[PDB]
RNA sequence: GGACCUGGCGGUGCUUCAUAUCCCUCUAGAGGAGCCUGUUCUGUAAUCGAUAAACCCCGAUCAACCUCACCACCUCUUGCUCAGCCUAUAUACCGCCAUCUUCAGCAAACCCUGAUGAAGGCUACAAAGUAAGCGCAAGUACCCACGUAAAGACGUUAGGUCAAGGUGUAGCCC
């Protein structure tokens, strides 16, 4: 047999760690560092120039890293000299995971006698790190099991620590949008500008907090600029959301797309423009109603073997 | 040592093509205008169809180099699509790659 | 089914290299250029002239050094210069190995009116990335 | 213990005739890797501040020139294969240099410049109204 | 001939499904006319190939000459080539693909069962399966987490192509 599993020892790795260390202070010389303060962010940068790839995957370009973040974790030797296996279930051959559904249970049995948001449960992937064997997805549901039984019991304060173990924290991005830091012209007339996109189309709107109602795209009124009602009706949108019409003068600019792509630009950009002259409850209204968010619909590409983007070619 | 005889005629082609390029641009020039005498274009019309047929720059063909495919050439590598896939799928052209968007 | 550049899988016997375990839709995504000009840039031109001296560079050195080839050359050009990077096993004597240096860079220079350099990297037996 | 004792250093005489002045210096660079663009940017922008010239840097959208072809030798013509070249550009702006400045400076990052990267150098001179422009030959 | 195994099939059963799909249901079309274009017949002294799904603006991102391989007539003979051949065979092949694939299998090496037959191998409150590797998946590309590309194993149809090129075999060489 030619392939055999690169089964890497203790002492291969303890060699691996004496040459990244010298390797790390002659990396520093090459760069003029100072070898003591050479963290790894800056072995990232020097590799980076020094070895120059423009792969897309970065998990196949140059990379020095210190031994134990590349060599996977190895299931060590499980017995001694004589042969006996130091854990009494190495037998089961998930030694790991039973010791801790033995310790869960031994905890629930105690209970008996003297008697969230922000957390998710430590996913399959992540608990397979914590007892170095392979887990089915039916044996990771059965700790879970015993995990939540364990929570409705009135648990002391250590068990709380050993569940908080297996909670992994998520951190959840407040859907609230960012308010525009209001400006002063040289008059002394407060605004807010902001961005928007539609398909191809992108404008600027700037939106004054006191005016008499009047828009202009590119230098022209509205109505001019825009015949179709329809375009008209998107620009007022905004405004009568918020029932605030005439009473803000706003100058905008857009360019690119069509005459329907450039109404969503400027709606999205006064939108969002307009969330700083709002009270912050309004601001949550109008993302509700679907004037803050961006709208990802764009054309779709056309296939070689096919008349369109998703149309075929008819079928004889 | 050329790929085939329609591979070595094109290059007897291209190069009697070579040598009376001047001699037919000169002649054309006469042609191409509303200047001169018809009695003198009628002249230069006999004596541009009397040279050999191989300088003619219609009868070139843009064979490939490598198989002396005569379509599917790419005229920037002049190479078939089949002998540029093959250099191109085992990363020997510079810059060359499959396209996914 | 596609079939270009893919080793096909077999008992397990067969050992590959990276850049024979690779496809070609990864050529951008794992695997680099074993020639890198600039003729296939945008406005730069003698495209097909770089490609042929690569078509034939590559058999005069498979030819040349017959059983020596690890792996695929690497061609680099900067200028007028032409740099050959090759990896070659260590069967060959070395004695063997300067003449063909001082011979291939010499016949290449005045074929291809270029300064040619070779750099040879010798390894014990062929780098196996995996067996397939 | 052994260095050279003394060295030896290029002649650089200075001439008599004045210099050309370069109002602006535009090198740019194309391949098809980002990071050996963002890697001889470091170089070339640390060896001008090394010689005391001013340099600005920008990126211009890239260009990317695709292409179809037949998959199969023969028929098959619905199954197709696509092909791209991807050129990224990175524009070194140069001001105030001279004559002398500039080739140093050229000739150090040119010589430099890997394998897969070209360069248009756009020189921007500085001349004088000519003789005969300066009044009218009545 | 008797009795089993596997696989395929069934105008075979149950149950649950099909999201552009089997049917109904939504929208624009086809078949109707003229033109363009390909093919098949017929015709001509006057190519070849593909040719149910998986051929048919297919090889060709392309034929006035050239391309050209076809036909008729004429000509040459170690001949551009240390020759040559678009000669036959794709049912000898590489190479590049189609297709099922709008799949989820595939499998080395072991183990056990069946009295050591072909064969077979699950039940989570678990009853003989463990599994590197290939694939899917994940990553990546494009405007993200979406979607679209790409990818897509082993096999099937002696599927397609000797006329991309190369090539085994048999054949031609005034
Ligand atoms: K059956
Ligand atoms: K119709
Ligand atoms: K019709
Ligand atoms: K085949
Ligand atoms: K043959
Ligand atoms: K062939
Ligand atoms: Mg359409
Ligand atoms: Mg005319
Ligand atoms: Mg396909
Ligand atoms: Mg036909
Ligand atoms: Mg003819
Ligand atoms: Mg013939
Ligand atoms: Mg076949
Ligand atoms: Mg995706
Ligand atoms: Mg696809
Ligand atoms: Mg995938």
């Amino acid at each position: 047999p030619t392939s055999k599993r690169e089964t890497y020892t203790e002492d291969f790795i303890k060699k691996q760690i004496e040459e990244f260390n010298i390797g790390k202070r002659h990396l520093a010389n090459m760069m003029g560092e100072d070898p003591e303060t050479f963290t790894q962010e800056d072995i990232d940068r020097a590799i980076a120039y020094l070895f120059p790839s423009g792969l897309f995957e970065k998990r196949a370009r140059p990379v020095m890293k210190h031994p134990e973040q590349i060599f996977p974790r190895q299931r060590a030797i499980q017995w001694g000299e004589d042969g006996r296996p130091f854990h009494y279930l190495f037998y089961t051959g998930k030694q790991s995971y039973y010791s801790l559904m033995h310790d869960v249970y031994g905890m629930l049995l105690n209970l008996e006698k003297h008697q969230v948001i922000g957390s998710r449960w430590l996913i399959k992937e992540e608990l397979e790190e914590m007892l170095v064997e392979k887990l089915s997805d039916l044996d990771y549901m059965q700790f879970i099991r015993l995990l939540e039984k364990l929570l409705t019991s009135q648990c002391g304060a250590a068990e709380e620590e050993f569940v908080q173990r297996f909670r992994r924290s998520v951190t959840l991005e407040s859907k609230k949008q960012l308010i525009e830091p209001v400006q002063y012209d040289e008059q002394g007339m407060a605004f807010s500008k902001s961005e928007g996109k539609r398909k191809t189309a992108k404008a600027e709107a700037i939106v004054y907090k006191h005016g008499s109602g009047r828009i202009k795209v590119n230098g022209i009124d509205y109505q001019l600029y825009f015949p179709i009602t329809q375009d008209r009706e998107q620009l007022m949108f905004p405004f009568h959301f918020v029932d605030r019409l005439g009473k803000h003068d706003v100058t905008c600019t857009v360019s690119g797309g069509g005459r329907s792509a450039q109404a969503g630009a400027i709606r999205l950009a006064m939108a969002k423009a307009l969330c700083s002259f709002v009270t912050e409850d309004e601001v949550e209204w109008m993302r509700q109603a679907g004037l803050l968010t961006t709208d990802p619909r764009v054309r779709e590409r056309k296939k070689p073997g096919q008349e369109g983007a998703r149309r075929k070619f008819t079928w004889k | 040592h050329y790929v085939d005889w329609r591979m070595w005629r094109d290059v007897k082609r291209r190069k009697m093509a070579y040598e009376y390029a001047d001699e037919r641009l000169r002649i054309n020039s006469l042609r191409k205008n509303t200047i001169l005498p018809k009695i003198l274009q009628d002249v230069a019309d006999e004596e541009i169809a009397a040279l050999p047929r191989d300088s003619c720059p219609v009868r070139i063909r843009n064979r490939c180099v490598m198989t002396s495919r005569p379509r599917g050439v790419k005229r920037r590598w002049r190479l078939s699509r089949i002998v540029f896939r093959h250099l191109a799928d085992h990363g020997q052209l510079s810059g060359i790659q499959r396209a996914t968007w | 089914k596609n079939r270009a550049a893919r080793v096909r899988v077999s008992k397990g016997d067969k050992p590959v290299t990276y850049e024979e375990a690779h496809a070609p839709h990864y050529i951008a995504h794992r695997k680099g250029w074993l020639s890198l000009h600039t003729g296939n840039l945008d406005g730069e031109d003698h495209a097909a002239e770089r490609t042929v001296e690569d078509v034939f560079l590559r058999k005069f050195m498979w030819g040349t050094f017959p059983g020596c080839l690890a792996d695929q050359l690497v061609l680099k050009r900067r200028g007028n210069q032409l740099e050959i990077c090759a990896v070659v096993l260590r069967q060959l004597s070395p004695h063997k190995y300067y003449f063909l240096v001082g011979y291939s860079e010499t016949l290449l220079s005045y074929f291809y009116k270029c300064p040619v350099r070779l750099h040879l990297q010798t390894v014990p037996s062929k780098v196996v990335y995996k067996y397939l | 213990v052994d260095v050279p004792k003394d060295l030896t250093k290029p002649v650089v005489t200075i001439s008599d005739e004045p210099d050309i002045l370069y109002k602006r210096l535009s090198v740019l660079v194309k391949g098809h890797d980002k990071a050996v663009l963002d890697s001889y940017e470091y170089f070339a922008v640390l060896a001008a501040k090394e010689l005391g010239i001013s340099i600005k840097v920008h990126e211009p959208p890239r260009k990317i020139e695709r292409f179809t072809l037949l998959q199969s030798v023969h028929i098959y013509k619905k199954h197709r294969v696509q092909y791209e070249m991807r050129t990224l550009y990175r524009c070194l702006e140069l001001e105030h240099l001279t004559g002398s400045t500039a080739d140093v400076y050229l000739e150090y990052i040119q010589r430099n410049l890997p394998e897969g990267v070209a360069m248009e150098v756009t020189k921007t001179q500085l001349e004088q109204l000519p003789e005969h422009i300066k009044e009218p030959i009545w």
